[PDB]
């Protein structure tokens, strides 16, 4: 009668807001919306930071963009937020952080283009390496802040062992670690499906071992975007369509203030 | 005949509703001076002049 | 008079 | 009680209620307020809006006519001792283009009256104090044809004899016009040309333009006789609408006036140059 | 937005209160307020610039020191339309005030003139 | 549930029917619905005459063309009428008439067309005229009957000073009239944006600074349609589609009746 | 009731209290009365603090600025047909100083305007009675380019006319100010340079100014045509502070005025010679 | 509208509380004219704002 | 002789803080002017005396007595929150009110070490950082 | 009226 859809959404969240009006509903990973640590849960006896709404609001990273030839984008968090505005302020000058996120991925077409991407929003996203050595991939980079990174087809081992590369090799089919990717499935995801829908939204909890760890050594969740269906167009042999990343911060708090952290990426 | 009406008080001296006085002095109510002590209304019928009024949260268009 |  | 709405604390959403989107197609101006949009915090609101009611923004003394009157010898020439203003508000600008905000108006009139005079020679000995009678002339009236002929003895229009010196004069008039409401604004003609006139003639008329006369004239003489020197006076005019309604808004006019009707001439590129993306 | 229904688009409108670099990039723009529009069957968005002064009413001329913000508006996405289809069109934009707003102190406007 | 929408709307007055499937829900202008003198209103002593269905049911007015060059279209009320059936006779038989409008602006196209036409009502509309003279556009020029009129991109001066012509000269961004077109929004409107719709229907009631006038001296409303957006399609250069406009009379009443008015328009 | 308190009686001591020993290092003054230290006999005091209310300290009307404006033949070269007065207190000294015994304050203000006119030429015949007006134009309002432009017209900024010989005009103004008080000192700027600036002047603004401008300026005109005699008139305006509160006092100014902010340049050496034991 | 107050009275003529009366004539209270009757406060925020405030007999320092 | 110029940078100097001077030392190079403060101390560098600042909260640490003063502000305007980069709500000022001395050296030093905590701290206008000039 |  009055028109409520789960295909139009708004989400606000500090002082921003985000419409869509080709969502496809929007999951809250494993049915836990976020939420602080409780008096019995805590571990850590300071007094917490919670910035609030200067910290949990919409950070969007830089666009990326779908061709053909795509084979998928990885990010982990808090990483790819660890330079955006006073998260990333608050994250390094505290030894302890955590946090939640609302991921939103946006990629629009039209009702002549197709292709799907599958989002997977995975905990304690581990990638496989470049080279005979094992759990070699150095600190700066297994960490490409918002950047990301990138599958591929297949193993390339790094054979400069003089100047060993140190980098992950992530192959699409084995989901970069090892395991099927059509079993991906299992982890919170959203298909965008350019038919159907022109945006993924997912609530994530924190998931971790622990109610509240070190944010610069550790990522809680892996983010991967993968071409389920390649990309095509008319008859054309080069669309190229964008796909932009908004991700909020959510239930942020923060504990063990001190100097802040400047790791070396360099 | 005198109205007395309270004053809105902006300054307030270091010393509650004052009052002030007026008498109309002509029977002509155009020698009248203004009373300023004007009501409002709704923009609706400018902003949203629609036969069918519909809620901010829902769609314009349905 | 009349207070208002 | 004349404050202006408190803001409500609003947090976080995750909904299908999108007040962000609307459709401005239907003819509607989409109602939000920051909460609809963004996380507020609660406001105990106190401005109000008393400075912009429609009295408050006319209640001001514009000024409408600067009349300009001689006492000198009556030689046989043109000469201005006595003159006379057709009643209106489109010989200045700045009135006018608030009035024309709105379509039609329904106000009484204060009229206030500043009058200036001074020497123009060097000296042919002085002047005492002059008393000027301003008289209203309504349509259909005898209007003067020389500073002392009958009709000043005004003993049905109204006069205002003023000495000057003294404090501006000032009188208020009522409501006075013909319909219920003026009307800034008139799409059409006091005469059509019918297929059986005699000529084009007879029935053509001034667009726009409604009665001929409108509200008369105000005739203003030096009710002195003349001294040996020349003294020349100004009466500046100031009017005040009082006890105000409106209705139908209009845009503001917004290149040069050309004359009582709507016209334009010039000066018609009112906006600056600025580039789309500088802020 | 005024392009054909066959055409999509993701846009970033924004509000930057005063006080910093008026935003240049969508990543600066981003930090402030501001409303990501999807282009769909409802036509438009309205960002709302929540009133944020230091002041208790602002100057109707420009002064630095009641001055109000920046509003930026950058692509999301990018518009994309099907072939056999206008790859341009126009976007229009509307202003009006919010019900908490007033002005004070009556001056005459520098909007309408009069020579001799 | 049963499918109501403000997107589809009947009409029904007197013996005509009006369909669209593509509506932007309706306005009644400065939210007023027409409706007869009231007793406490009524100035002409006369019994008036109310003819009703012979006279409120829609009239369609000759169709214009929008092309990539149209600037623009007005007509006056209740001028666009005075040739009208039944209620331009009634109109020039009295010395009086008052009625209010229902005004339906049709115009549809295709989902790879584009553009927007502003259809506005004006209370008394003055327009400017085409010389150094003021108010001197003639009865005859200043009412074209259905015929309508258009707007100019400039001020062209009539400079046959001579056999001066005698027309309005209304230039579009300045509304015809001496102010910006951008404000034309304070006056009751619709927009027909062709992504959404197809129609705009404006009910307006009578407005004046007197219950009744004469209609044949005095203009009312004043519609002026102007291309917000200009029409675009595919790729092509010229482009033309049709702009109909269907007004139907409303709380028709007249005193006053004696000869027949036969104005002078040649 | 508004006396001070009465003095009470009191006699020897011989205690631990020690009213008479204190530490200053806490930043307390110590609220000694002489029973404290001495002998004291009973006093019904009567005296009051009523002349040093803020309200009796400021109710005075100061000069704050002297307006010259003539009245002679409208030449080609500069003139004061017309003068502009941008609306301070610090062109003059004496108000500046006790307003500026406090931070903030919040009042609504009278104007008194005292005008005076003489003839400057020996003789070219004389003048009749001139009419003054005096128009606030606020911050954004158009400024007259000459004495009769349409500026004066003043349908929306107030004006007074004022008939010369006439008692001295008054208006009072409402607390006008953008904040919740005035401030009498601003430390701070009204631009910050930025590192992304494209040239310092860019971010370059006065030390403690705040708008540029301010409350905007009362524009003087003598109403009159010329007479041929030149005739020079100044307008001394006098504010008076009505409804005062005032917030933080500061120490008074101890040097010469420098301007309009707290520089200081010459006579630093505000006090005097004496020796430490001369009484 | 009348406000009536009692005058303090200095000099006395040979002949009691003494009053005046006061109307405003004006909306604005901006127009008003000071009423004079103004109270007093504590100096205590100035002459003694210690967060501990001892007695004047006791030590200052303890 | 130019008033108010003082600019931005120099006005601002951050946890440096500045200094007090005994006279009034004018920058002379009308060229390359130094765009400076010159507080001179008897003046509290205000043109006011500084016997009178008593009347500002304040505390003495007179070194027989005391070892530290500590002052608690609450955050005062003519607003209820100003931008904090274009405005300063308040100053410290330490001046030896009586010198330095010991023993019968002649160049006796001791430290003084100012510690500060914001208190009840809100923000408000979130956007982009503001990165001054400060060189 | 109003004494005080
Ligand atoms: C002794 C002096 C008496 C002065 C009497 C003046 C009488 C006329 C007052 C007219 C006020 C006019 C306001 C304007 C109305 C116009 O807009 C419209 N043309 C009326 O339809
Ligand atoms: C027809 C004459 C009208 C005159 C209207 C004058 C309006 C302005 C009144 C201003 C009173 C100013 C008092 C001083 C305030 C300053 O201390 C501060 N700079 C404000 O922050
Ligand atoms: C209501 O008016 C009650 C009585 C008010 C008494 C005071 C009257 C002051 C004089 C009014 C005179 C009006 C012109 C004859
Ligand atoms: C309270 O005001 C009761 C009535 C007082 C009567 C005397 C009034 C004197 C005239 C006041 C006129 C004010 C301006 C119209």
């Amino acid at each position: 009668a009055c028109g409520y859809s789960d295909r139009v959404l708004q989400l606000t969240l500090g002082n921003s807001t985000i419409t869509t009006q080709e969502a496809a509903n929007s999951v809250v990973a494993y049915g836990r919306w976020p939420e602080f640590i409780r008096d019995d849960e805590a571990n850590p006896v300071d007094q917490p930071t919670e910035p609030d709404v200067a910290t949990c609001r919409f950070y969007t990273l830089d666009t990326v963009m779908w061709g053909k030839e795509s084979k998928g984008w990885w990010w982990k968090l808090p990483d790819a937020l660890r330079d955006m505005g006073l998260f990333g302020q608050n994250m390094y000058y505290h030894y302890l952080g955590r946090s939640g996120y609302t991921v939103h991925v946006q990629c629009n077409a039209s009702k002549f283009h197709q292709g799907a991407l599958g989002v997977f929003a995975i905990p304690e996203y581990c990638l496989a390496g470049d080279s005979d050595k094992q759990r070699y991939t150095s600190y700066a980079n297994a960490n490409p802040g918002e950047r990301g990174g990138k599958f591929y087809s297949q193993f390339n081992k790094d054979n400069a062992v003089t100047s060993p590369k140190r980098e992950f090799c992530p192959v699409d089919y084995l989901l970069g670690c090892g395991v099927l990717l059509g079993n991906a499935f299992v982890y919170p995801h959203q298909i965008i499906n350019l038919r159907t829908n022109n945006s993924a939204t997912i609530v994530l909890p924190y998931v971790n071992a622990l109610a509240i760890d070190s944010m610069v050594k550790h990522n809680n969740w892996g983010i991967a975007i993968l071409p389920l269906s390649p990309l095509d167009f008319a008859q054309d042999s080069s669309v190229e369509i964008p796909i932009t990343v908004t991700i909020a911060p959510m239930c942020s708090e923060f504990n063990g203030l001190r100097n802040v952290t400047a790791p070396k990426f360099q | 005949g005198a109205q007395v009406s309270s004053q809105k008080v902006g300054a307030h001296e270091n010393s509650s509703t004052i009052n002030y006085t007026t008498i109309n002095y002509y029977k002509d109510s155009a020698s009248n001076a203004a009373s300023k002590q004007d009501y409002s209304q709704d923009p609706s019928k400018f902003t949203e002049p629609l036969k069918d009024v519909l809620i901010k949260t829902a769609p314009a268009l349905n | 008079i009349s207070e208002v | 009680q004349d404050s202006l709405p408190d803001t409500k604390a609003s947090g976080p959403a995750h909904s299908k209620e999108v007040p962000a989107l609307t459709a401005v197609e239907t003819g509607a101006t989409n109602p939000l307020a920051p909460s609809d949009t963004v996380q507020t915090r609660h406001v105990v609101q106190r401005r109000s809006r008393s400075e912009s009611t429609i009295e408050s923004f006319f209640a001001r003394g514009a000024c409408v006519a600067i009349i300009e009157v001689d006492n000198e010898q009556p030689t046989t020439r043109a000469q201005k001792l006595f003159a006379m203003w057709r009643i209106t508000y489109k010989d200045t600008v700045q009135l006018r283009r608030k009035l024309e905000f709105f379509t039609y108006s329904r106000f009484d009139m204060e009229f206030t009256f500043v009058v200036t005079a001074n020497f123009t020679n060097a000296n042919n000995g002085h002047a005492l104090n002059q008393v000027y009678q301003i008289m209203y002339i309504p349509p259909g009236a005898p209007t003067p044809k020389s500073w002392d002929d009958y009709t000043w003895q005004t003993s049905s229009n109204p006069s205002i004899f003023y000495t000057y010196g003294a404090a501006p004069a000032r009188i208020s008039v009522p409501y006075v016009g013909l319909a219920n409401a003026y009307s800034h604004f008139y799409d059409g003609f006091a005469k059509v040309p019918l297929k059986t006139d005699a000529n084009d003639q007879i029935g053509d008329s001034l667009y726009s333009a409604m009665t001929v006369d409108d509200f008369g004239v105000l005739a203003v003489r030096v009710v002195n006789d003349h001294n040996p020197t020349k003294v020349t006076s100004k009466v500046r005019i100031y009017m005040k609408p009082k006890h105000v309604r409106v209705w139908c808004p209009r845009p503001p006019r917004a290149v040069p006036y050309y004359g009582p009707g709507v016209d334009y001439r010039n000066n018609l590129d009112p906006l600056s140059e600025k580039g789309l993306t500088t802020y | 937005f005024c392009g054909s229904m066959m055409a999509t688009g993701k846009i970033l409108v924004a509000y930057a209160p005063p006080g910093a670099q008026p935003p240049t990039s969508r990543k600066e723009a981003m930090l402030g307020t501001h409303v990501i529009w999807d282009l769909g069957l409802q036509s438009s968005c309205t960002m709302v610039v929540p009133w944020i002064s230091n002041v208790t009413y602002r100057q109707t001329t420009q002064d630095s020191f009641t001055e109000g913000g920046y509003i930026s508006m950058f692509y999301q996405t990018r518009i994309v339309v099907p072939l056999s289809t206008p790859k341009s069109m126009s976007m229009l934009g509307f202003v009006s005030a919010c019900n908490d707003f007033s002005v004070r102190l009556l001056r005459d406007t520098t909007h309408i003139s009069q020579s001799a």
